[PDB]
C-alpha cells in the first residue's frame, strides 16, 4: 500500500514526462501528427462559427 | 503543496508552456493552418462592414418609423373631423 | 499530508517498532542488562520494606508526639 | 483534496493498478520472462542449500575450535614439567 500510493504518483510523473518528452520532440519536427491536425480541426470550428 | 505536487505543476507548466509555444510556431508558419487563419481573419472584415451596413439600415428603419407615426398622427386627425360631420 | 510523508511514517513505524522489540530482546537475553535489570528489580523490593518501616514509624511518631501534647498541656494547668 | 485532484488519483490508481495486473499477465505468460523468473526461482533453491553447507562448515568449525582449547590446556600441563624436570 503506502509504498506504491507514493511511487503510483512518482510514476505518472514519470509516466507523463516519458511520454510529453517524445511527443513534444516529434511536434518539434514536425511528426506525430496531432499538433498540426487538431488546431486544424478546432480553427475550421471557428471559422464555420464565424 | 507538498514538495512532490509543487514538482508536477512545475513540470505540466514547463510542458504546457511549450504546447503553447509549439501552436505559435505552427500557426504562424505551417501553411494549411496559416490560410484558416486568414480566412477567419478576412472574414470578420466584411462581417465588420455588415455590421456598418446594418447600422445605418436600422437607422433609416428609424427614422421612417416615426415619419409613419407623424403620418399616423395627420390621417388619424382628419377622420376626426369628417366623423364630425358624419 | 502527502503521499512521501506517509510512506515515512510508514517507515519510521517499522523502524521503531523493530528497535523496540530489540531492546525486548536484548535486555531479556543478553546477561549484562539481565543483572542490571534484577538489581534494580530486586533494589525495589527493598526500598519497597523501607516504606513499611517508615509507615510504622511515622505512625508511632504520630503517637508519641500528642502523647508528648498530652503532657505539655497538664503542666500548663498547674501554676 | 479538491475534486480534481481526487479525480486525478482515481485515474492513476485505474492506470497504475492495470499496469500491475499487467506484468502479473506478462511475467506468468510470456516465455521469456517466465524463464527468467523460473531461472532466479531455481538459483535460490541452491542457494539455500549453500546455507546449511555453510551452517554445518560454520558448525563444524565451531565445535573443532574449543577442541583447540582442549588440546590447548593438556600441551600447557606438559609445559610446567619443563620447570620441574629441568
Amino acid at each position: 500500500d503506502p509504498i506504491r500510493s507514493f511511487c503510483g504518483k512518482l510514476r505518472s510523473l514519470a509516466s507523463t514526462l516519458d511520454c510529453e518528452t517524445a511527443r513534444l520532440q516529434r511536434a518539434l519536427d514536425g511528426e506525430e501528427s496531432d499538433f498540426e491536425d487538431y488546431p486544424m480541426r478546432i480553427l475550421y470550428d471557428l471559422h464555420s462559427e464565424v | 503543496s507538498s514538495d512532490l505536487e509543487q514538482l508536477c505543476s512545475h513540470v505540466n507548466e514547463k510542458i504546457g508552456n511549450i504546447k503553447k509555444t509549439l501552436s505559435l510556431r505552427n500557426c504562424g508558419q505551417e501553411p494549411t493552418l496559416k490560410t484558416v487563419l486568414n480566412k477567419i481573419g478576412d472574414e470578420i472584415i466584411v462581417i465588420n462592414e455588415l455590421l456598418n451596413k446594418l447600422e445605418l439600415e436600422i437607422q433609416y428603419q428609424e427614422q421612417t418609423n416615426n415619419s409613419l407615426k407623424e403620418l399616423c398622427e395627420s390621417l388619424e386627425e382628419d377622420y376626426k373631423d369628417i366623423e364630425h360631420l358624419k
